[PDB]
């Protein structure tokens, strides 16, 4: 499957829910801005609206799941994925040492709306640590952020 | 944990596509 699967749709819904923090079924400029700040970007008002406008098929000013899914499923050009992942690493690696610690991971995840347990943080670190050196580096993060 | 990484990655991907 290059094709859209039920599993993929369910994963995209889980991602949608991370944006739609009030659970009302639509992502507002306020909700999009909050997630972007958690990931280290402070978008302007017009950037948020201009971005929403490009995918806002029904013209209501906010993004519903159908619109989000269409965006995520699309066969695309210039997705900015590699560069966005590179940039996102910076909020994880807050001390700039090139590695994401357990504490660092826990901090970003809390900002994204989690309350992860110690076991989950430790498991997330261990899973990413494919070279087995005890730590999580940039290339390891990249593999997790395309899993 | 794997699904949590995937959710995070999909959020970043969504911001890229939106950008
Ligand atoms: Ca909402
Ligand atoms: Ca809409
Ligand atoms: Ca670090
Ligand atoms: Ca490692």
């Amino acid at each position: 499957a290059d094709q859209l699967t039920e599993e993929q749709i369910a994963e995209f819904k889980e991602a949608f829910s991370l944006f739609d923090k009030d659970g009302d079924g639509t992502i507002t400029t306020k909700e999009l801005g909050t997630v972007m700040r958690s990931l280290g970007q402070n978008p302007t008002e017009a950037e948020l609206q201009d971005m929403i406008n490009e995918v806002d098929a029904d013209g209501n000013g906010t993004i519903d799941f159908p619109e989000f899914l269409t965006m995520m499923a699309r066969k695309m050009k210039d997705t900015d994925s590699e560069e966005e992942i590179r940039e996102a690493f910076r909020v994880f690696d807050k001390d700039g040492n090139g590695y994401i610690s357990a504490a660092e991971l826990r901090h970003v995840m809390t900002n994204l709306g989690e309350k992860l347990t110690d076991e989950e943080v430790d498991e997330m670190i261990r899973e990413a640590d494919i070279d087995g050196d005890g730590q999580v580096n940039y290339e390891e993060f990249v593999q997790m952020m395309t899993a | 944990a794997r699904r949590k990484w995937q959710k995070t990655g999909h959020a970043v991907r969504a911001i890229g596509r939106l950008s």
